[PDB]
């Protein structure tokens, strides 16, 4: 490789001698992305080993088996698995193919080409080439289209994708009216962030998740399209910073924010992960606690409409505050909650008392008391409970594993951002390495 | 007599590991015997 | 041109007086590990 | 900058006879903690209640040391086996 | 011909790899046997017959509940010597009567003053002022008055800090639900001072590294500098018109600025030391009588200090009874004030 | 030379002769920040009593209705509210807005958009004035940590009644119940947390004290030692080798930085890590990923549980439970 | 001033770590000498005050310095017949201690 004496940059940032070898950086990338294969084909197969059937998935640490079974693989009605061959070849696959991804990864690192410029035109490239980099960005953005039109084809043609709201309970439905009307999809987009809106965390229906990549397959792929036949105008070009590592900070400052959103989207959204898989959600828990005691209250005898707390507020039922009648207790900032085995109890207007007090069935009090006791809440060395509890139960919900993960690698790659932005703009402007000492700015101005 | 010194990487590399050993048994015993609430 | 340096010394008996004992320390805590109620 | 006149570590970590003499040291020591815990003697040296020792058929709750110029001797009461 | 001072003072303070020095007899004894003290007893020793509690590694502690433990409550405040009327002369028994803590803590009280007497020495040879060793008085401060001060004013060593990471919290919840340490106004400045130290390390640490000068062409900028160059690595004109225009204010002396990260952090824990002192005696600033008064009279006002004060009701009731086992306190479940379900 | 309007109004904005420096991240600070001051300064002082658990029971947190400087608080939203926007304009009346804890949410959401528009503006003007772009990196920790206790725990939590209270006891109270149901202390990222402060704390007094001890004697003994120091001083007004040679021999010769700008990069990267991860482990624990539980965790051979000094904190953490929001529980589970 | 020479870096094998133990670059001191991320070099080498000083503090204080090791530090003075008695002393060794260890224990 090289060393500082002819780079300037140490050991520990090493990798930044990589900007201007375009072959190198070429297998750099490639490298790394077998890595992820080769995680995803690993991580897979490892869970299968581990998994045992007489417990629920989300039960066993799985956090990549519910996202195969999402996809409705080797999942019977109501959220039982029945079959694990489905996932053993998902992770057979992505192992072996992360051997060839290795291979051109280290290949292209070690071996090939430094710089692909002259010998490759087609994929060399320079930073300053705007022209160039929207191609090799429009490139991608097509593959990224393509990718999301393979769900679609997955919900439609190709089995279907598992939706728990389905008529007559959870199960492997094919989507055959996905939802693409404008007003749908950009009240997703355009919607709060806040509680009740949600933004986009918010979508419930696999309709609506179908219909909404259907947009996305639909916009990348004329994206690409659209980027490879422009050179950016002149607007963009006084705008941006055109380095390979201001390409990079844009990139990181965009995953932080799908960071984030993919902490949140596994912390309340039970469409995209159904609880069947990923458990309870926080609301979820909390709203099935006083849907347990509320059934089993009422066989010991009491009119749960009619009862009163300690504060006077209702104890098993009240009304939010903008009216619709909700559960009581603490749960009440979780009101907003929609879940399948909740929701036949609702009416327009709320819960139903007539529903909650004649028609509640034997499977929605046992979806309740379920989620009840594997709520969201344990330690680092997973014990599951509150902090005031014994070392008896060995459980952490994988929502609490996504959603505290991502959002750390969501946080840090904002840091990512901040950094690699912020020199990004020095560097270019000449001044990433320190102040000149004969020509220092502050100097020629003006003092305060 | 044997003209020779160890290399200092090599020295480190398996300093580490050892310790990295030493620390995956201190964890190992976490969740066995005492100490493991078993 | 040619160093000779002497094999005990303060800083020795410095490096002793820590890394004994540790070890030995470490070698009990190991033997913990395996022990059942 | 210089050297205070000690050996530089680099060389002693590199040369052959520090590893053929702590090759046995270090192993050594590891051993003798070992067999410090292995054998019992660590209970005994220090007194650390073994596994089953925390309670007797006579006390069987947490002991309180009650005195302070009989503590020796209560103390003794509370550990006997 | 050098008379024995003279030949000692050479020995002692020749420039070796570790300078020994005279105040090195005192700090190198004291310092091994408080570290020997705390890594035996947090490994084998155990705190069985003085707290009800295992405290060590042979026990089935790890890290982070292993402790060294204060002796027993009966033992009142004494030194509990090797050779004391309490375990006379027997090892392990000494080491059952909690003996190992005032082991640690008088051996260890020894070697903070040996480390500040090191700090004078050597900054008498090697001929620099002496603040290093001024700021030392502030860790000690701190030591004396939590672990020396504030048990001699209490029962007994049973309640000074036991040597441990957990036993360390227990020691921190144990002040907040007794003393409400939190609501000290010393405590207060204290953490003003440990947090405005950070914030002081952070920002001088940034601010020179984003005001360094060019003196090199390597993107590297820390190999471009050297101990012995007279010019400054960094500007503080740019530093201090960065600061002026972000937060109004800014250090112009750069000899002001280093003291000031020397004063912050200082006096805080010096105040922290006095608020300690205080606890001591049980002088604790626990509740506003005013509100209280208004509180008892009026049942509808509540503040968030009427939420705390039932917090530590809450914290003192659940935890006196293991806490403090020589109290030997049966409270009934029905005694122990508790809120609605939970 | 500019004519334009607009030419002139952004040679303005990023003009650094400015007294303060605006910027375009200013024009998003200034009016956040003061919209937020100008709120919590009235609220502070008059804002009436707030129903912060949802259970029509009001907390005082204002100067005139009774508290001093220290019991003072803005209260946070109601728990009815939830995470539910609460703009003024979205209440009945002003007095609806004040009951259910409006205040808050205002100061809340306008103070989060002024610390990331002040992390920007510190970018800025290092660029304006062609210095290293990464004292805003510095300034994302204390950000990060601002985040997670006004925004991420009440995100994962459910509600901005689980925010920090905008006051000096409602912070312990935020910190205790924090406790009882956390476990922060037997957090990992806490203890880096405290190793950040109490590292940066010991790092910020020797450093000060280090240099201190090293000034080049050029004044009198009836002046300041400061008076040594002119600003603009192209040497240096202390011995760096003086120092290092006084902290070598305090421990070891190469336990001591021998290089300023390591150095100075050790003083900013120690504090500024610590405090991410703490911010990391409120984030962390916004989605209850606790604390290590190693409650009855040493059992002897015929079961009985030995206690530790973590079943002590166990049972300091029971009573805070019990006792936290003590009529908001109709449920023995507290899964919100 | 300093004297790179009596640093005691000279004794390095490989040129680039002797280079970097010293501080030194005779690449980047050359004016058209362009950084990996493109950035063209103006004219100082890793450290501009060198030469003034001597050099910078890579080279002012290195740690790791060869030249000072011992000479009888590069060879085992015993030799084959040394270490033949070692190999023979660990095999005899690691037999008592694994017996040691099981014969202490609760195992079978
Ligand atoms: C400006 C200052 C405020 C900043 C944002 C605060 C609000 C963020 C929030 O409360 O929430 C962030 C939202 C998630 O909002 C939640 O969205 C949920 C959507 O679930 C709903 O829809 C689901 C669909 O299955 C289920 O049916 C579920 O039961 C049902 O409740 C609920 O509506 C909650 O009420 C709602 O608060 O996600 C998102 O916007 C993702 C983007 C924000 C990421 C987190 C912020 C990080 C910021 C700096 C670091
Ligand atoms: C995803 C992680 C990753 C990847 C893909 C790379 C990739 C690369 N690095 Mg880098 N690096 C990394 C992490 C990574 N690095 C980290 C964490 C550090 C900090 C320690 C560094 C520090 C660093 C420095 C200082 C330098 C590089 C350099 C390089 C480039 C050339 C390396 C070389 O040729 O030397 C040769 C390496 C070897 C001969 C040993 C590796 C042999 C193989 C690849 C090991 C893998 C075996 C694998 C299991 C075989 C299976 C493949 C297939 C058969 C299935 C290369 C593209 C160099 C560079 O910039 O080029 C100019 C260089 O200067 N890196
Ligand atoms: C996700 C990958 C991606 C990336 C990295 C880019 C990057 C870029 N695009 Mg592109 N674009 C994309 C996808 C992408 N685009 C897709 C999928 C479409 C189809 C909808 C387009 C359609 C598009 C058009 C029509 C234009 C660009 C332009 C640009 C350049 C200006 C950047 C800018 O100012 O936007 C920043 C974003 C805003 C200024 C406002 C965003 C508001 C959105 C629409 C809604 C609010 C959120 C930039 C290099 C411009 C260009 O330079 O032409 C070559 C241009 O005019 N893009
Ligand atoms: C300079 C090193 C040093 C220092 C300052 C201390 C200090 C201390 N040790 Mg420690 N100790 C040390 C080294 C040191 N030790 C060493 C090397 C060991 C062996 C490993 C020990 C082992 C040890 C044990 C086992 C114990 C202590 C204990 C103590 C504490 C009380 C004991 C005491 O001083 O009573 C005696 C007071 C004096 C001796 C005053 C001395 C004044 C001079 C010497 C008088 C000259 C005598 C001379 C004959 C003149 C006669 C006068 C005539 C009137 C009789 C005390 C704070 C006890 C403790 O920890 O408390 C819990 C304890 O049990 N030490
Ligand atoms: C070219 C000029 C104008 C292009 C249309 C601008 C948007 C139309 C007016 C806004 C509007 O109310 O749209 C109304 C349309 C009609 O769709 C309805 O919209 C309602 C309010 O948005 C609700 O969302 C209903 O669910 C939806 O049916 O939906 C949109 O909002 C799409 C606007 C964004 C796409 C515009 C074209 C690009
Ligand atoms: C140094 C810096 C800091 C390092 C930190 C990380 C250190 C170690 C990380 C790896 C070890 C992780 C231990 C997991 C313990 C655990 O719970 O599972 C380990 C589990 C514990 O689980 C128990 O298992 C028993 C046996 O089945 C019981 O019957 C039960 O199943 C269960 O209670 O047991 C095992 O599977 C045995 C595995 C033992 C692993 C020891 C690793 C030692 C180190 C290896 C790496 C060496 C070199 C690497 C070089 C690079
Ligand atoms: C400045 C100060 C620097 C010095 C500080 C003190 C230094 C050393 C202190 C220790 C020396 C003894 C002092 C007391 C002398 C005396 O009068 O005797 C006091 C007693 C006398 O002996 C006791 O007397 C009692 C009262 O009459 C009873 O008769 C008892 O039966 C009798 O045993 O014996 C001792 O306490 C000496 C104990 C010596 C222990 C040395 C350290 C042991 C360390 C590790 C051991 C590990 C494992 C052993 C177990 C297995
Ligand atoms: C654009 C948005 C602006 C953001 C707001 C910034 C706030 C500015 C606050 C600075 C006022 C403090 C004056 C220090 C006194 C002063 O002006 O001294 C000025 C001093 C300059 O010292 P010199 O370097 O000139 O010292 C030369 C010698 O003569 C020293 O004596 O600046 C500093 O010391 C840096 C410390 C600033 C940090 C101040 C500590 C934080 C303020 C605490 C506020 C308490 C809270 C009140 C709430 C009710
Ligand atoms: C109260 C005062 C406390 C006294 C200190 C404690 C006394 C016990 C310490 C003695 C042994 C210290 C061992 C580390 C001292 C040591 O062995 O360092 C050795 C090493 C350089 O020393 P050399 O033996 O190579 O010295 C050769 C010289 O001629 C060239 O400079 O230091 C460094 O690696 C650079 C900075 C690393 C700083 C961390 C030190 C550990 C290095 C490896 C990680
Ligand atoms: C460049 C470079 C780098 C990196 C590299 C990399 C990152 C690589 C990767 C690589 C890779 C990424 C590789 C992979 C591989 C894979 C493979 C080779 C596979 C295998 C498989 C098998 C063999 C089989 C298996 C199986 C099945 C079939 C079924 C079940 C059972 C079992 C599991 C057995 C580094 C850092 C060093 C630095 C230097 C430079
Ligand atoms: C799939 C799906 C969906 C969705 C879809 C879509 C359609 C999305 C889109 C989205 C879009 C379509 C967009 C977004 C975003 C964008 C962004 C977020 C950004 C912006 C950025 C920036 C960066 C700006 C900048 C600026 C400019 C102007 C230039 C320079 C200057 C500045 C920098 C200032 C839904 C929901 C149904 C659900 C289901 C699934
Ligand atoms: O709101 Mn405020 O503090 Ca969070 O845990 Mn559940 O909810 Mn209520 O209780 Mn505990
Ligand atoms: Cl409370
Ligand atoms: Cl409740
Ligand atoms: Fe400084």
């Amino acid at each position: 490789g090289r060393d500082q004496e002819s780079t300037g940059f140490a050991w520990w940032a090493g990798n930044a001698r990589l900007i201007n070898l375009s072959g190198k950086l070429l297998g750099a990338h490639v490298a790394h992305a077998g890595l992820i294969v080769f995680w995803a084909g690993a991580m897979n197969l490892f869970e299968v080993a581990h998994f045992v059937p007489e417990k629920p998935m989300y039960e066993q640490g799985l956090i990549l088996l519910p996202h195969l079974a999402t996809l409705g693989y080797g999942v019977g009605p109501g959220g039982e698995v029945i079959d694990t061959y489905p996932y053993f070849v998902s992770g057979v696959l992505h192992l072996i193919s992360s051997a060839v991804l290795g291979f051109g990864g280290v290949y292209h690192s070690l071996v090939g080409p430094e710089t692909l410029e002259e010998s490759f035109p087609f994929f060399g490239y320079v930073w300053k080439d705007k022209n160039k980099m929207t191609t090799i960005l429009g490139i991608h953005l097509i593959v990224l289209g393509l990718g999301a039109w393979l769900l679609v084809w997955k919900a439609m043609y190709f089995g279907g994708i598992y939706d728990t709201w389905a008529p007559g309970g959870g199960d492997v439905r094919i989507i055959t009216n996905p939802t693409v009307s404008p007003g749908v999809i950009f009240g997703y987009l355009f919607r709060s962030p806040f509680g009740g809106d949600g933004w986009i965390v918010s979508v419930d229906n696999m309709e609506d998740v179908i219909g909404g990549h259907i947009w996305i397959g639909t916009l990348c792929i004329f994206g690409g399209i659209w980027h490879i036949l422009t050179k950016p105008w002149a607007w963009a070009r006084r705008a941006f910073v055109w380095s390979g590592e201001a390409y990079l900070s844009y990139s990181l400052g965009a995953i932080s924010i799908m960071g984030f959103t993919a902490c949140c989207m596994a912390w309340f959204n039970t469409t995209a992960y159904p609880s069947e898989f990923y458990g309870p959600t926080g609301p979820e828990a909390s709203q099935s606690q006083t849907f347990t005691f509320l059934v089993r209250d009422q066989r010991l005898g009491a009119n749960v409409a009619s009862a009163q707390g300690p504060t006077g507020l209702g104890k098993y039922l009240m009304r939010s505050p903008t009216g619709e009648i909700i559960f009581g207790g603490e749960t009440m900032r979780f009101w907003d909650f929609r879940g399948p085995w909740l929701e036949p109890l609702r009416g327009p207007n709320g819960l139903d008392l007539n529903k909650l007090k004649n028609d509640i069935q034997p499977w929605q009090e046992r979806r309740a008391a379920e989620y009840m006791t594997h709520a969201p809440l344990g330690s680092l060395n997973s014990v599951g409970g509150v902090a005031t509890e014994i070392n008896a139960v060995n459980y952490v919900s994988p929502r609490s594993w996504l959603a505290t993960s991502h959002f750390c690698l969501g946080f840090f790659f904002f840091v990512g951002h901040l950094w690699h932005a912020g020199r990004a703009r020095a560097a270019a402007a000449g001044f990433e390495k320190g102040i000149d000492r004969d020509n220092e700015p502050v100097l020629s101005m003006r003092p305060l | 007599g044997t003209t020779g010194r160890i290399p200092l990487w090599l020295v480190g590399t398996v300093a580490g590991v050892a310790v990295i050993a030493l620390v995956g048994i201190f964890f190992y015993g976490s969740y066995v015997g005492l100490g493991s609430s078993l | 041109k040619s160093y000779t340096y002497p094999i005990f010394t303060v800083r020795w008996l410095a490096v002793h007086a820590l890394a004994v004992p540790t070890v030995f320390f470490l070698g009990a805590i190991t033997a913990m590990q395996f022990i059942q109620r | 900058s210089g050297a205070t006149g000690e050996r530089p570590f680099s060389d002693i970590l590199t040369s052959i006879r520090y590893w053929v003499i702590h090759s046995i040291t270090i192993p050594s020591l590891f051993i003798a903690g070992w067999l410090f815990v292995s054998t019992g003697l660590a209970y005994d040296v220090f007194g650390s209640p073994r596994p089953n020792e925390y309670f007797t058929e006579d006390r069987q709750e947490t002991p309180l040391i009650t005195d302070r110029f009989n503590a020796l001797e209560q103390v003794k009461k509370l550990s006997e086996v | 011909k050098r008379g024995w001072f003279d030949v000692v003072d050479d020995w002692l303070r020749r420039d070796r790899f570790v300078f020994v020095g005279w105040s090195g007899l005192l700090l190198f004894p004291t310092a091994y046997l408080a570290l020997g003290g705390w890594f035996t007893g947090t490994t084998f020793v155990t705190s069985w017959y003085t707290h009800g509690l295992a405290s060590s590694y042979l026990e089935g502690c790890n890290f982070l509940t292993a402790a060294v433990s204060t002796p027993a409550n009966s033992m009142g405040h004494s030194l509990l010597f090797l050779w004391g009327p309490e375990a006379q002369g027997d090892f392990t028994r000494w080491c059952q009567l909690g003996g190992l803590w005032t082991f640690v803590a008088l051996h260890g009280s020894f070697s903070l003053i040996g480390f500040m007497l090191r700090q004078f020495e050597i900054a008498r040879s090697v001929k620099i002022r002496p603040y290093n060793a001024i700021a030392f008085s502030a860790p000690i401060s701190v030591f004396v008055s939590v672990f020396l001060i504030y048990p001699l004013g209490q029962s007994g060593w049973f309640f000074a800090p036991s040597f441990g990471v957990a036993a360390i919290f227990r020691f921190i919840l144990f002040f907040q639900g007794f003393h409400n340490w939190t609501l000290n106004p010393f405590h207060m400045m204290g953490v003003a001072g440990v947090l405005g130290a950070a914030l002081l390390c952070a920002i001088h640490g940034a601010t020179v590294e984003n005001t360094l000068f060019e003196d090199g062409d390597g993107a590297n900028t820390f190999r471009a500098f050297n101990p012995t160059q007279a010019e400054e690595t960094y500007s503080m004109v740019t530093a201090n018109r960065f600061w002026s225009q972000i937060f109004g204010v800014a250090f112009s002396n750069k000899r002001w600025l280093h003291f000031f990260m020397l004063f912050v952090p200082v006096t805080g824990l010096w105040m922290s030391a006095i608020g300690v002192v205080g606890l001591a005696l049980n002088l604790r600033a626990y509740d506003f009588v005013s509100q209280e008064i208004r509180a008892a009279e009026d049942p509808e006002f509540e503040t968030f200090y009427t939420k705390n004060i039932l917090l530590n009701e809450g914290i003192r009731a659940w935890m006196a009874a293991q806490d403090q086992p020589h109290e030997k306190l049966v409270f009934p479940e029905e005694v122990l004030p508790r809120g609605n379900a939970l | 030379e500019s004519t334009s309007l607009w030419a002139r109004f952004c040679e303005w904005v990023t003009s650094t002769e400015n007294r303060l420096y605006i910027g375009w991240f200013g024009v998003l600070m200034i009016p956040t920040l003061l919209t937020a001051t100008s709120v919590f300064i009235i609220a502070f002082i008059a804002a009436p009593p707030v129903d912060i658990d949802g259970i029509r029971e009001p907390v005082s947190g204002s100067l005139l209705y009774g508290n001093n400087i220290i019991t003072g608080a803005i209260i946070p939203t109601s728990n009815a509210i939830g995470l539910h926007f609460y703009p003024i304009w979205e209440a009945a009346s002003l007095d609806e807005w004040l009951y259910n804890g409006g205040p808050y949410q205002l100061i809340v959401c306008h103070f989060f958009l002024g610390v990331c528009s002040y992390m920007g503006r510190e970018w800025e003007l290092s660029f304006r004035l062609g210095m290293r772009p990464w004292i805003a990196v510095a300034y994302s920790a204390p950000v990060a940590a601002a985040t997670a206790v006004f925004i991420i725990y009440p995100l994962g939590q459910g509600s901005f009644s689980d925010g920090m209270p905008l006051g000096i006891s409602g912070t312990f109270n935020f910190m205790i119940v924090f406790q009882a149901e956390h476990n922060i202390l037997m957090h990992p990222f806490h203890m880096l947390g405290v190793a950040g402060v109490f590292g940066g704390s010991l790092f910020s007094a020797m450093h000060g004290s280090l240099v201190t001890s090293s000034l080049i004697r050029e004044t009198t003994e009836n002046e300041s030692a400061n008076e040594g120091y002119k600003f603009g001083q192209e040497e240096e007004t202390y011995n760096i080798v003086a120092a290092h040679g006084y902290f070598g021999r305090l421990i070891f010769q190469y336990a001591s930085f021998n290089n300023s700008r390591s150095l100075h990069f050790f003083l900013a990267a120690w504090p500024v890590v610590g405090i991410w991860f703490t911010a990391l482990g409120i984030s962390t624990m916004a989605f209850n990923l606790n604390g290590f539980n190693f409650n009855q965790s040493v059992v002897d051979s015929q079961g009985r549980v030995i206690n530790t000094w973590a079943d002590i904190i166990n049972r300091a953490n029971l009573g805070m439970e019990v006792m936290h929001e003590r009529n908001a529980h109709n449920f023995p589970l507290d899964l919100a | 001033k300093i004297d790179i020479s009596k640093q005691g870096l000279n004794s390095i094998q490989n040129e680039t770590v002797k280079l970097n133990l010293m501080g030194k670059s005779k690449t980047m001191e050359s004016k058209d000498w362009v950084d990996p991320q493109g950035r063209k070099g103006k004219g100082y080498g890793v450290y501009r005050f060198a030469n003034k000083y001597g050099a910078n503090v890579d080279g002012y204080s290195p740690i790791y310095t060869p030249d000072t090791w011992s000479e009888s530090g590069d060879s085992y003075k015993l030799g084959t017949k040394g270490l033949i008695a070692w190999a023979g002393l660990i095999v005899v060794l690691l037999g008592v201690g694994i017996n040691l260890v099981i014969s202490t224990s609760a195992l079978g």
